[PDB]
RNA sequence: GGCCGGGAACUCAAAGGAGACUGCCAGUGAUAAACUGGAGGAAGGUGGGGAUGACGUCAAGUCAUCAUGGCCCUUACGACCAGGGCUACACACGUGCUACAAUGGCGCAUACAAAGAGAAGCGACCUCGCGAGAGCAAGCGGACCUCAUAAAGUGCGUCGUAGUCCGGAUUGGAGUCUGCAACUCGACUCCAUGAAGUCGGAAUCGCUAGUAAUCGUGGAUCAGAAUGCCACGGUGAAUACGU
């Protein structure tokens, strides 16, 4: 129950619960638990150490956690000291997909402001 | 000899072949329990014969096309009153009453102008 | 309506009992058209009754169905220009129809896991006197018996 | 955005001019029109306005924004504030 | 074997061509097989009847096209001949295959 | 519309009509799958060369009686209005008012 | 394998006819007009839906479809080209789509429609790629071929009330297609992330039967770009004492 640093469910099935990772979705949770083939329909209550060493061993083949996040401020900062249209964007907190901006865009935004 | 019957209803329209025999029902080249999933359908397709008692004396091969399961259902009803008052005149008075003979004529209005279906309307607003 | 020209259209009784009442309590019942998904619904409830109770598989309905049926009911009428609570009488059509409406309804507020378990304790409830369609028809019953003065 | 084997898409015109600016040695910025042009590492170091509808804004060319247009480096909306 | 196929946008104006060409096919000694109604087709259209705004105000117009067949089995060298000048009604389409 | 806007429209059209195997030659050799890359490139410069009224989706469907560039239905080549009055006079062949 | 020879019986196709007219019976009624019930019949009293809008009112809308009196400009209020803008954003309002779940989500298997478009076009079979798509390439100016497998539905299993195996907004990376040209400012695919949302205050809307509600399909516009508009089918309700 101690995978990719963090620690995971142990009452739901392999599918769901490796899907807790940051990083692995359900495709790619499939993608894991057939490379060692361990069937979708059994709880990781009921799992021994060996093929949890091999999980890891599979879940270690990608930058998952903490080692993505890095990038990705990265991704983002390299735009933001750049200057581009998308750099600006992401100053102001406003959409950089080119949505509208009249109305809506809340989420970017955040709750209405009474003036 | 042969003994002929059709039927129609929504955009379903059924023929069916009745002759002297011992209670057997095809549909389709199919039995009727593999083609009428649900039991509404089954009952009503088995509603006139069962009325006149006439289900273990008859044979019948039926064919159908177009519209949905009720619709089809619809169909096999009428054409199996219509094949069997053609085979006897004498049940004329009593497959009437049992609102069989009558062809049902509801069909789907059309969509209109301005209108988002036949009678739904817009949204209103006074000011 | 201004013109009393409508009628009664004609109903079929459900396949394997043969009742109108239960066609009627599951059109009740069926929301957006999927009618197969209520009557399943309803026989699920109705033989869970049966077992639970052991009496029958039809009466128990008939009898939860009877304890809920109110007889008067409350309207406004009007003599000199102000308005009354005047209380009616209720014809059976409409004793069936509020009794079926008042345990759906009541029935559909539930913290169960299937909607049939629900109905199966809404409907002994009723049997018994103990669901609240039993409180709705007391509640109907005493305002009714209050607004008694200005009975025409 | 556009096809892989189609490759990067670039005016003539300023393709001329910054070939022969880098072969002439390095030199004033080059002024221009086309913001839908692509940047490409021969215009790393030289200095080019670009047109934004009214004016000719100057972009210095750095290594790190090889791979965009030069439309994303010169904007068209004034826009300091509400009240 | 010769098949023609006739269109036109009246069902009066395409019949009598219809039976003045069999009748006509039928005198140089062949044998004529029709002729075959064939289902038509409607093609509607909707516009705005107001030169500026009133948009829930149309009109609704249709064209129908009909469309009949017929078909010539073991036909003689001179039905063709005399079938080259039949001079039909002026707004029929004829189409002939061998 | 205007006179200036259907002397664009025109001018476009016979430019377009000129430049039209040239243009479909350039296309499929960009569009080509086995091809020299300065060949590509070759072609892509001298295709970006050719004027750009030539290229048929510059034109946009306009009346043929008064002009106008909206509610053009292309069946007739007319517009909603001018459609209609034609065909209450009974000049379009076969055409009249629908009911079912 | 209607697959073949065959057949014109059936469905259907498209032309012409029949039928429904208070026609018949009984009662009331001023012998009438008319109303009520009944026989018969597929349909009974305007059988269902559509087109058809009197004399006029609002000095209602449109001089930007078009035409037109008067006034106004004429090396400019006329004409050409490139780039940008019509897509901006502290905010308020109208009309919609997706949800807040168990009458449900997810996986596998299995049935039943109508209507319409196609020549600069619809583009099948086969091969390649996880997918959007790519290569090669028959048929079709069409009751022939393509679009193009309907979905809800049914059987089995899993989920067991959790902001969840509900929800899919936002954002990063990699791509496909159209078009000279996808930065402002296109559409679609894959991987990664996973916001508000637990049924909505004062108020307010639509609908009388194949109607409301719910699920799918097609077309015009159009190089590319529908949650809008115009059409077509599947399932299929509750209630109307009375003014
Ligand atoms: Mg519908
Ligand atoms: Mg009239
Ligand atoms: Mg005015
Ligand atoms: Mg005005
Ligand atoms: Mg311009």
């Amino acid at each position: 129950a101690r995978i990719a640093g963090i620690n995971i469910p142990d009452h739901k099935h392999a599918v769901i619960a490796l899907t807790s990772i940051y990083g692995v979705g359900k495709t790619r949770s499939k993608a894991i638990l057939a490379a060692a083939g361990i069937a979708e329909d059994v709880k990781i209550s009921e799992l021994s150490e060996g093929q949890i060493d091999t999980l890891r061993d599979e879940v270690a083949k990608f930058v998952v956690e903490g080692d993505l996040r890095r990038e990705i401020s990265m991704s983002i900062k390299r735009l933001m000291d750049l200057g581009c249209y998308r750099g600006l964007r992401h100053r102001r907190g406003l959409p950089v997909r080119g949505q509208r901006t009249k109305t809506n865009a809340r989420t970017r935004k955040g709750p209405r402001k009474p003036i | 000899n042969q003994y002929y019957g059709t039927g129609r209803r929504k955009s379903s329209a059924a023929r069916v072949f009745i002759k002297p025999g011992n209670g057997k029902i095809v549909i389709n080249q199919r039995s009727l329990e593999q083609y009428f999933g649900r039991e509404t359908a089954r009952m009503v397709v088995r509603q006139p014969l069962e009325l006149v008692d006439m289900v273990e004396k008859l044979d019948l091969y039926i064919t159908v096309k177009g519209g949905g399961i009720s619709g089809q259902a619809g169909a096999i009803r009428h054409g199996i009153t219509r094949a069997l008052m053609e085979y006897d005149e004498s049940l004329r008075s009593e497959l009437r009453k049992a609102g069989f003979v009558t062809r049902d004529a509801r069909q789907v209005e059309r969509k209109k102008v301005g209108l988002r279906k036949a009678r739904r309307r817009p949204q209103f607003s006074k000011r | 309506p201004r013109r009393r020209v409508i009628g009664q259209r004609k109903i079929l009784p459900d396949p394997k009992f043969g009742s109108e009442l239960l066609a009627k309590f599951v059109n009740i019942l069926m929301v957006d058209g999927k009618k197969s998904t209520a009557e399943s619904i309803v026989y699920s409830a109705l033989e869970t009754l049966a077992q639970r109770s052991g009496k029958s598989e039809l009466e128990a309905f008939e009898v939860a169905l009877e304890n809920v049926r109110p007889t008067v009911e409350v309207k406004s009428r009007r003599v000199g220009g102000s308005t009354y609570q005047v209380p009616v009488e209720v014809r059976p059509v409409r004793r069936n129809a509020l009794a079926m409406r008042w345990i759906v309804e009541a029935a559909r507020k539930r913290g169960d896991k299937s909607m049939a378990l629900r109905l199966a304790n809404e409907l002994s409830d009723a049997a018994e006197n103990k669901g609240t369609a039993v409180k709705k028809r007391e509640d109907v019953h005493r305002m009714a018996e209050a607004n008694k003065a200005f009975a025409h | 955005p556009r096809s892989l084997k189609k490759g990067p898409f670039i005016d003539l015109h300023l393709l001329k001019k910054v070939e022969k600016a880098v072969e002439s040695g390095d030199k004033k910025p080059l002024r221009t029109w086309s913001r839908r042009s692509t940047i490409f590492p021969n215009m790393i170091g030289l200095t080019i306005a670009v047109h934004n509808g009214r004016q000719h804004v100057p972009v210095f060319v750095t290594d790190e924004m090889v791979g965009h247009k030069l439309g994303e480096f010169a904007p068209t909306r004034t826009y300091r504030g509400h009240a | 074997r010769i098949r023609i196929r006739l269109k036109a946008f009246d069902h009066r104006l395409i019949d009598q061509a219809t039976a003045e060409i069999v009748e006509t096919a039928k005198r140089t000694g062949a044998q004529v097989r029709g002729p075959i109604p064939l289902p038509t087709r409607k093609e509607r259209f909707t516009v705005l009847i107001s030169p500026h705004v009133n948009k829930d105000a149309r009109d609704q117009y249709e064209i129908r096209t009909h469309l009949r067949l017929v078909d010539i089995v073991e036909p003689t060298e001179k039905t063709v001949d005399a079938l080259m000048r039949l001079d039909l009604a002026a707004g029929v389409d004829v189409q002939i295959s061998l | 519309a205007k006179q200036s806007m259907k002397a664009r429209e025109v001018k476009r059209v016979a430019l377009a009509d000129k430049y039209f195997a040239k243009r479909a030659e350039l296309k499929a050799i960009i569009s080509d799958v086995n091809a020299s890359d300065e060949d590509r490139w070759n072609a892509v410069l001298k295709l970006q060369t050719l004027p750009r009224d030539s290229s048929p989706s510059r034109q946009r469907n306009r009346c043929r009686q008064t002009g106008r560039p909206h509610g053009f239905l292309r069946k007739f080549g007319l517009s909603r209005i001018k459609v209609r009055e034609a065909a209450m006079r009974g000049e379009i062949p076969g055409l009249k008012k629908a009911s079912w």
